């Protein structure tokens, strides 16, 4: 299957600091429809996983413009402006582009 | 509105049942998943049923073991599970992805349910 892989594991951050996590993917995951199925989800602790970014760029109701997507083909990358309590948790990316469906480990962030 | 519920320590061959209670929405358009997390924190999709039920997709490594059903007895999502190995343990969520618009896959989850093959 595509391998979903996250850097780094665990990041610590100080209230309003600036951030990147990076997920890299076994696979190409421009789907044959020109679209790229890469997706991001936040779970805060004790939570459930919730969606934060689809298809790479876009937000999803409710989330903050602090959360920005990018990447293409292998390489993505989420970017947090200024991290709030409320950001920690770990963030997951996920491929939907190819079958079997696959995530990554997740990335903690965690207050330093 | 996602619980889910029926799971347990159970033995490695074992069989098991989970099912997911739905509420708040309209269901039958509602694209209907499980997922489960490891220990370790990862994420593995286990399968999708569409609204409807016309379609399922489950991962290689379920296939045949396990059973996924959007039945009806109110609204439920349903997941029977057999030979159970324990590399099946982890927390068990149901998710939903709305059919009209294009996000994400799973883009609600539940509270999750635990199951725990052991001993």
């Amino acid at each position: 299957d595509v391998v979903m892989t996250q850097t780094p594991l665990s990041l610590p951050v100080s209230l309003g600091d600036q951030a990147s996590i990076s997920c890299r993917s076994s696979q190409n995951l421009v789907h044959s429809d020109g679209k790229t199925y890469l997706h991001w989800f936040l779970q805060k602790p004790g939570q459930s996983p919730t969606l934060l970014i689809y298809k790479v760029s876009n937000r999803f109701s409710g989330v903050p413009d602090r959360f920005s997507g990018s990447g293409s083909g292998t390489d993505f990358i989420l970017k947090i402006s200024r991290v709030e309590a409320e950001d920690l948790g770990v963030y997951f990316c996920s491929q939907s582009t190819h079958v079997p469906l696959t995530f990554g480990c997740g990335t903690k962030l965690e207050l330093k | 509105q996602l619980v889910e519920s029926g799971g347990g320590l159970v033995k490695p061959g074992g069989s098991l049942k989970l099912s997911c209670a739905a509420s708040g929405f309209i269901f039958s358009d509602n694209y209907m998943y499980w997922v489960r997390q490891t220990p370790e924190k990862c994420l593995e999709w286990v399968a999708t049923i569409s609204d409807g039920g016309t379609y399922i997709d489950y991962s290689d490594s379920v296939k045949g073991r396990f059973t996924i059903s959007r039945d009806n007895a109110k609204n439920n999502l349903y997941l029977q599970m057999s030979s159970l190995r324990s590399e099946d343990t982890g927390m068990y969520y149901c998710g939903r992805s709305p059919i009209y618009y294009d996000y994400a896959p799973f883009t609600y989850w539940g509270q999750g349910t635990l199951v725990t093959v052991s001993a």
